[PDB]
């Protein structure tokens, strides 16, 4: 399964991503490193930080009350599609879903 | 020799693991830390070892505990009471600085650009010892490899090796001679004239980026610097050393599971991932902030619990067979790095050092034992460990590559 990842400069990225691993996972085992996953995802740093695509949203697994807290401390800009993508998990309907990454993490 | 029973703690809680001398320590490390996992112990258990503590002793407990440090801070987090560095003792939000500088030297960028330096120095170590037909790895490998690591990170010279294997050993190990303060001290005056250096005259090595970063809104101090360098020093010295001489000690025993990695390179990352899981060694814990109920138990402010990293994997709720190395095992669940916002700063960099050696050594050495009439040395404490690992093999087996 693949997903997309578009960097604050416009820089692409995809990957093809087992189902059940973590969008921070893949991205930190492939070289997207404006993806830091500091914590290693237990949704504990904000260092996960991204966008995800809006037409997407509506797909993904609701954020749970630990990630909305540790949401608050994100340091870009926080957006109603901010979410920790250590907490986004690959699945079959996940295909093709594009997450922005921001400027930031640190 | 045990502290009085605290009132607030219940007798049918009392259970006296001495975490510096565990019962049958012979039997191995992780067997001996096992006794916490009987069927009849409990979740959480009182020792009066150590001047008593709580510890955990379930995955889900030590997994909980780390995930709240508002409940269980880090600011004394070693057993007993009575060692700077920055950040081990600190909670967020201060924490995040010092993680955020930590990461610009051992973070996955550098990790991922670090990898061929890393084999090169793996497989002229195991150059050298090939011919001999015998080495004791944990001083003629385990060390030399981390330390000759930090080396090239901190754009050390390869001449001081010796002086810091033996500041180092004295903290980590200490051979009895130096109190471990002094050799805190003494890593200290090795460091401070190098991080004057380095501010004055800054270079593209760990310690320059680290002595000229940003804390908060402004320069690191001299002494911060200090202190946090002397953590990635010491923080990747002694769990890698220990823990390679673990793993090196079961791929020794275990022909089987030498000749799947030997014939099948492909699940060596698989393989360090089980090995992490049974031979995890760390068991480090948290003070409480507060009065605070825990899983059924009152826990009272100033208490210091145990949350050892190296039970979760071991856990049999967490892994079917905990005790069995399994190198294709579905879901390899562990918390050998810790978790909660302190996990290892050095994971990824721990990773590439043990797949990194297992490939090297295998392609070059698949056949090895432990030295005859040589029975290994365990102890135990906050990083368990080997103290030596004597190990023969037949030179005319080996190849170059
Ligand atoms: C087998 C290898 C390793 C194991 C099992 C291990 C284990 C751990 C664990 C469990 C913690 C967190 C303790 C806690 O929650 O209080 C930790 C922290 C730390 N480790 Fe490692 N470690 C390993 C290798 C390394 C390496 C290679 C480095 C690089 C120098 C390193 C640097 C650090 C640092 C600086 C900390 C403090 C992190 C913090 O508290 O924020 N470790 N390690
Ligand atoms: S990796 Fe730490 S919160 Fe996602």
């Amino acid at each position: 399964s693949k997903v997309v990842y578009v960097s604050h400069d416009g820089t692409r990225r995809e990957l093809d991503v087992a189902d059940g691993v973590s969008l921070m996972q893949a991205a930190v085992s492939n070289g997207i490193y404006d993806i830091v996953g500091d914590c290693g995802g237990s949704a504990s740093c904000a260092t996960c930080h991204v966008y995800v695509n809006e037409a997407f949203t509506d797909k993904v697994p609701a954020a749970n009350e630990r990630e909305i807290g540790m949401l608050e401390s994100v340091t870009a800009e926080l957006k109603p599609n901010s979410r920790l993508c250590c907490q986004i998990i690959m699945t079959p309907e996940l295909d093709g879903i594009v997450v922005d990454v921001p400027d930031r993490q640190w | 020799n045990l502290a009085p029973l605290p009132p607030h703690v219940p007798e049918h809680l009392v259970f006296d693991f001495d975490m510096y001398n565990p019962s049958n320590l012979s039997a191995g490390v992780q067997e001996a830390w096992a006794v916490l996992q009987e069927s009849n112990v409990p979740d959480l258990v009182w020792t009066r070892c150590n001047g008593g503590h709580w510890i955990a002793t379930r995955g889900q407990l030590i997994r909980e505990a780390y995930e709240d440090y508002r409940h269980f801070s880090s600011e004394c987090p070693f057993i007993p009471r009575e060692y700077d560095f920055i950040p081990t003792s600190m909670d967020p939000p201060e924490q995040r600085q010092f993680r955020a500088l930590a990461n610009q030297v051992v973070g996955m960028p550098v990790v991922d650009c670090l990898e061929n330096c890393i084999q090169e120095l793996a497989c002229s170590l195991i150059e050298s010892l090939r011919p001999q037909g015998q080495c004791n790895f944990t001083e003629d490998y385990a060390e030399p490899f981390p330390i000759r690591i930090f080396m090239l990170l901190a754009g050390l010279p390869e001449e001081d090796i010796p002086h810091l294997k033996y500041l180092t050993d004295q903290m980590t190990r200490p051979d009895g001679s130096m109190t471990f303060a002094e050799a805190k001290e003494a890593l200290y005056d090795y460091l401070i004239p190098i991080i004057e250096q380095r501010r004055q005259k800054p270079g593209t090595d760990a310690i320059s980026i680290v002595a000229n970063g940003q804390v908060n809104g402004r320069p690191i101090t001299s002494d911060e610097a200090k202190r946090m360098c002397g953590l990635l020093l010491v923080g990747g010295l002694d769990t890698v050393v220990n823990f390679l001489s673990f793993s090196m000690e079961f791929l020794a025993k275990s022909p089987e599971h030498r000749q799947e990695l030997i014939e099948r390179p492909e699940r060596i990352p698989a393989a360090c991932e089980e090995l992490l899981r049974r031979f995890s060694l760390v068991a480090d814990g948290r003070i409480l902030t507060s009065d605070y109920e825990f899983h059924g138990v009152q826990l009272k402010k100033g208490d210091q619990i145990l949350l050892p990293q190296m039970l979760s994997g071991l856990d049999e709720r967490e892994n079917a067979a905990p005790m069995h190395v399994d190198f294709s095992r579905q879901k390899v669940s562990h918390t050998t790095f810790g978790h909660g916002s302190h996990l290892c700063l050095g994971q990824h960099l721990a990773r590439r050092e043990i797949i990194v050696t297992l490939k090297e050594w295998l392609t070059r050495i698949p056949d090895f034992s432990i030295a005859p009439g040589a029975q290994i040395q365990h102890k135990s404490g906050i990083v368990s460990g080997v103290q030596a690992l004597p190990l023969v093999w037949d030179p005319a087996t080996t190849k170059a590559v």
